[PDB]
């Protein structure tokens, strides 16, 4: 709704909130010159 | 192509 | 979206559809920010020069969907609008410059694992992720090809442009509330966004907090894939005071 959010906002019942990653967050991640 | 929807959405 | 895959499910809980109710035809594509704000590209609901001018009355929004064409019983909610909101200074007629729009809901959604919102991003996420080299993330069920539509979601992840290399791919005067995302022609990657995605949010993942932020939302481009050119967005953090407005000045 407004900064950063809304509280419980982006975090994915199916992934973040089970620690399953999709098969192209990877991608993203490493372009920010690599995330751990 | 769409698939008809409950009618009850466009009143 | 060109060369893009399909999607999984709960991967974009936040994607919305915009269906219009006659005919019956995928107009655009939108985010949901809150239980009851949609966020859109303005040009989606108005543009004069082909006479478009929709009202909360001609549209309904699906939240929840994956497949395009199909009334997904139990998994997609339908609402209805109750007001729309344009930026008062949306330039349809010169660079569509304030591309943004935002969508009050008649009743709030509740969430599920397919409905999700996402978060909107303050001044240091933006000042870490907005930078030329990382990629971001758009979705929709847009056009596969210029001129070949998808049956599910689809997804492409584009690497965000250089301002410069932005503008000297086209004549078209580019402001401080776009980007461009894209592969240049020698990254022999593609990718774009095309018809029909419009509306949808390109996000990135914050590799501080794991969180997704809509970073901007699909405007224009000249084609969709075409080596050299560049998709267009526009840049939510530029106008997020706006939307802050807005909505609490209307709600929540
Ligand atoms: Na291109
Ligand atoms: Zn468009
Ligand atoms: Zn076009």
């Amino acid at each position: 709704t407004f900064g950063s959010g809304e509280a419980d906002c982006g975090l994915r019942p199916l992934f973040e909130k089970k620690s399953l990653e999709d098969k192209t967050e990877r991608e993203l991640l490493e372009s920010y010159i690599d995330g751990r | 192509d769409f698939e008809e929807i409950p009618e009850e959405y466009l009143q | 979206i060109v060369e893009g895959s399909d999607a999984e499910i709960g991967m974009s809980p936040w994607q919305v559809m915009l269906f219009r109710k006659s005919p019956q035809e995928l107009l655009c594509g939108a985010s949901l920010i809150s239980d009851r704000w949609v966020l859109t590209a303005a040009h989606c609901l108005l543009y004069p020069p082909w006479d478009k001018n929709f009202t909360e009355n001609d549209l309904l929004v699906r939240i929840g969907k994956h497949s395009r064409t199909r009334y997904e019983r139990n998994i997609e909610k339908i609402s209805m609008l109750e007001k729309i909101y344009i930026h008062p200074r949306y330039n349809w007629r010169e660079n569509l410059d304030r591309d943004i729009a935002l969508m009050k809901l008649k009743k709030p959604v509740a969430f599920s694992d397919y409905i999700h919102p996402v978060c909107l991003p303050d001044r240091e996420t933006a000042a870490s992720l907005l930078q030329a080299g990382y990629k971001g993330r758009v979705t929709g069920w847009g056009n596969l090809k210029e001129t070949g539509q998808p049956s599910v979601l689809q997804v492409v992840n584009l690497p965000i442009v250089e301002r410069p290399v932005c503008k000297d791919s086209t004549r078209i005067r580019i402001t401080d509330n776009m980007f461009c995302a894209g592969y240049k022609p020698d990254e022999g990657k593609r990718g774009d966004a095309c018809e029909g995605d419009s509306g949808g949010p390109f996000v990135m993942k914050s590799p501080f907090n794991n969180r997704w932020y809509q970073m901007g939302i699909v405007s224009w481009g000249e084609g969709c894939d075409r080596d050299g050119k560049y998709g267009f967005y526009t840049h939510v953090f530029r106008l997020k005071k706006w939307i802050q407005k807005v909505i609490d000045q209307f709600g929540e």
